[PDB]
């Protein structure tokens, strides 16, 4: 509870506010090992 | 210590209780003449 407004009633006009001005992600670049040009000096084969 | 001195005193006190009054009046008892509201105005404490 709160009175002390005697219609002195100051502080019941002010605005300020908070925003958020957006918001930044990122991606993850999937690289394949057989598309480097390292990948020449192996045979890989898979083997289940 | 418990002696009489030949003296005697009357005792005066005075009370106070809080009433219901019930007033009557007559019809057309007050001739009341009324004027004009002016404004005036003056600074204090924030606000005019």
């Amino acid at each position: 509870f709160f009175k002390q407004i005697r219609s002195d009633d100051n502080s019941l006009y002010s605005a300020q506010f908070d925003i958020l001005l957006g918001t930044y992600c990122n991606t993850l670049n999937f690289v394949r090992f057989l598309e480097l040009g390292l990948s020449v000096a192996c045979i890989c084969t898979k083997f289940p | 210590t418990g002696f009489h001195p030949g003296i005697a005193f009357t005792v005066v006190r005075q009370d106070r209780f809080a009433t219901e009054q019930l007033l009557y009046a007559e019809r057309a008892s007050e001739s009341y003449f009324v004027g004009q509201i002016q404004v005036h105005h003056h600074d204090a404490i924030g606000g005019v």
